[PDB]
Parts: structure tokens; sequence; C-alpha cells
């Protein structure tokens, strides 16, 4: 099984560098070939540049070439990309992949984003199962993920036990600047009082972590 | 470093129906056709490799077609985790490009929204602000208005919404409303309301509460 990782994304002021890293597990390096593509929000995958493990071979795609470069290191697994003089343009997804002719594995994605902007780390707030009248069969509780920047915050609830009848939603950058998101599950009213549900938030980018308690009734 | 074309490149498909989504190249690419699919947040996946051929575990329903600048995805049989954006990639010049996927949308049946509102929460009034949030909850189709009457009196524009894809096994949608306005506002009012209105619903859902005293 293989595992391409890739991470070092991250908040980068308009000119700054990045590196990112793409890390492997599963199968013999030296083998296939790696490479970087890149996919802005809400749009077309892009290809950035490859190198072949055995001989350092490397094709660089011209617009990135100038600013971007690819390494490898052979000894740890890991695929490199140095990233120069960041336009906000260059804000994306960046995957790493594998082989050729077609990639058929592919990583996760790091996200980089450039803005002028700080890091905020989020608030998260308590979206309380409101009277067990109104909510008569099924109940909803969640999270509201309030104020961070930038992207991303995971959210889970009961440290991944609860799976089924979460919603996250998307996040709104709001009027701040920053951002807001939330996530809902759809529980059992009858549970209500036979079990605690905790939503647990982590937003990386300023490591931080919450797990909230999001119990019974609401406004008073 | 051909341009690679989709057409058409969003769809909407009932369960069971064909789909033929088409991608072509600029130049003669030799049947280096391959097709990846992503679901919203994820990796790509490799469909069908060299126009034709299955990747591992990829589904029966699924074929490629075509030579020179033309080829085509098929899709047989919609199945309702077909929910994706696909992409055509070239494989025979340098750089490998992509096409600017297609957006397949799986069309199924009404399905009402089940409407729920949340009071602001104590801590949130404590930072010097309220958000109110309704929720409308596993309806179809994405169309639905909300509006949100503080005292049986529209609002405007103090409300942001948000909306998810659609879900991999029964094809509906979930709408995030929040409401914001800060405490001094939220205490100086009692009734919040949010109104919803959509085509498996008769009659437009209100979902309200007491108490700009939280």
């Amino acid at each position: 099984e293989v595992q391409l990782v890739e991470s070092g994304g991250g908040l980068v002021q308009p000119g700054g560098s990045l590196r990112l890293s793409c890390a492997t597990s599963g199968y013999t390096f030296t083998e296939y070939t790696m490479h970087w593509m890149r996919q802005a929000p809400g749009k077309g995958l892009e290809w950035v540049a490859g190198i072949n493990p055995k001989n350092g071979g490397t094709s660089h795609n011209q617009r990135f070439m100038d600013r971007f470069t690819i390494s490898v290191d052979k000894s740890t697994s890991t695929a490199y990309m140095q990233m120069n003089s960041l336009r906000a343009e260059d804000t994306a997804v960046y995957y790493c992949a594998r082989w050729r002719r077609y990639f058929d594995v592919w990583g996760q994605g790091t996200l980089v984003t450039v803005s002028s902007a700080s890091t905020k780390g989020p608030s998260v707030f308590p979206l309380a199962p409101s009277s067990k009248s109104t909510s008569g069969g099924t109940a909803a509780l969640g999270c509201l993920v309030k104020d961070y920047f930038p992207e991303p915050v995971t959210v889970s609830w009961n440290s991944g036990a609860l799976t089924s009848g979460v919603h996250t939603f998307p996040a709104v950058l709001q009027s701040s600047g920053l951002y807001s998101l939330s996530s809902v599950v759809t529980v059992p009213s009858s549970s209500l009082g036979t079990q605690t549900y905790i939503c647990n938030v982590n937003h990386k980018p300023s490591n931080t972590k919450v797990d909230k308690k999001v119990e019974p009734k609401s406004c008073d | 470093d051909i341009q690679m074309t989709q057409s058409p490149s969003s769809l909407s498909a009932s369960v069971g129906d064909r789909v033929t989504i088409t991608c072509r190249a600029s130049q003669d690419i030799n049947n280096y056709l391959n097709w990846y699919q992503q679901k919203p947040g994820k990796a790509p996946k490799l469909l069908i490799y060299y126009t034709s051929t299955l990747h591992s575990g990829v589904p029966s329903r699924f074929s490629g077609s075509g030579s020179g600048t033309d080829y085509t995805l098929t899709i047989s049989s919609l199945q309702p985790e077909d929910f994706a954006t696909y992409y055509c990639q070239q494989g025979n010049t340098l750089p490998p490009t992509f096409g600017q996927g297609t957006k397949v949308e799986i069309k199924r049946t009404v399905a009402a929204p089940s409407v729920f509102i949340f009071p602001p929460s104590d801590e949130q009034l404590k930072s010097g602000t309220a958000s109110v949030v309704c929720l409308l909850n596993n309806f179809y189709p994405r169309e639905a208005k909300v509006q949100w009457k503080v005292d049986n009196a529209l609002q405007s524009g103090n409300s942001q919404e948000s909306v998810t894809e659609q879900d991999s096994k029964d094809s509906t949608y979930s709408l995030s409303s929040t409401l914001t306005l800060s405490k001094a506002d939220y205490e100086k009012h009692k009734v919040y309301a949010c109104e919803v209105t959509h085509q498996g619903l008769s009659s437009p859902v209100t979902k309200s509460f007491n108490r700009g005293e939280c």
C-alpha cells in the first residue's frame, strides 16, 4: 500500500517562499517518477514539474519553471518542491502523484494560501439542540467554528466515531476577512440524556485543537 | 502541450441514464487518453487509461472510446455515487494536459427540507455577537428560499448561506443560513424566525424562537 502524503502548505505573505514535501511509503521509490500537481480552488488540474529518482532527471512546466524547483531526497523517499516569489494566483491545493503514461496513485493535497492576512485560530461555539418538542423524532445539534484564517478546519464528532448524519458545510469568507464554518449531525432525540455529543475542531495553521460538548436546550 | 476540452462541463442525469462527457484534444494524441474521477475534496482517481482500459476496481458501467483528437466517457447507468467532476488527460506530449472537468449532478425526485433553528450560544453572546442559524436539511432541488424575520420583519443582507455538495448515497442537499448581528441588537428583539420555501413543501415552513434575552 502506497502512501503519498504531502505537507508544508499554509499561509505565505506575497513574496515569500515555501517548501512542500511529498512523503512516500509502500513501493521502491527509485522505480517510479514523481510529479507535483496544482489545482486552483474550483478549477482544473495543472501539472508543475517531474523528477526521476533513478537519475535526478527533471521536467518543469515552463510557466512555473522560473519560480518553482523540484528535489527528491532519495534516502528519505521524499519529493519536494521549492516555491519562490509566490503571487496570490498560486493559492491552490498541491498534489504530488506517481508514475509517467498516467498517474495511478495520487496524494491527498496541501493548500498553499498566499494572503497578506494573518493567521487566526477559531472560536468553536455550540449549536445547542433546542427543545425536544420542536426536535421530535430526530434532533440536530452542531458546532459553529468561527473566525479563522487560513483554511482548513477539520471537524469530527465523537473522536471519529460519529460519522453518519454529519454535515460540514463549506466555509464562508465572512465580512471580517475571517471565515466561519459549521458542522452539524442528526441524532435521535431519544438519545440526548443517554449520551454526550462532542465536536473536535482542529485548525492546523494555528494548531488549534478544541473538543466541545454540545449539550441540550438553548436561549435564556 | 495540447489543449484538452470537455463538453459539456456540467451535466444532470437521473440515476440509471447513460452519460457521455466528451474530450477533445487539439492534436492527435494517439490514444494516450486517460480519465480521472474526483469526488469533492479528494485526490483524483484513475478510471480508464489508454483510451479504453479500466483501472483495477473501476466498475463496468464506465467505458472509454475514440482516437485522434476525439474521445468519450460513457457511464451507462448513472448510480448516485458517480457524483464527481471527471477529467480527461492527454499522455502524449510534455507537459501532460487536462480538461476543465465535467460536473455530473444526479437528478432525482423532490425531497422536502427538514428545517431546524439554533439560538445563539451564551458564550458567543459574551464575545459581543450572535449567530442565529437555520439548517435546511436533506432536501432536493438545490433551490429553496430562506428569509429571516426578526419580530415579524424581514431582515436584510446580514445572513450568509452555505450549501453542501450532493450526497453520495441519496443525491440530496443541505444549507446553513446564518443571521448574525451584535449582542446589543439581538438583545433588543424577541421572536427570531426562519422561513423556508421549496418545491416539495406545500407551504412555507417557519421555524422560530423567543428571547433576545440570552
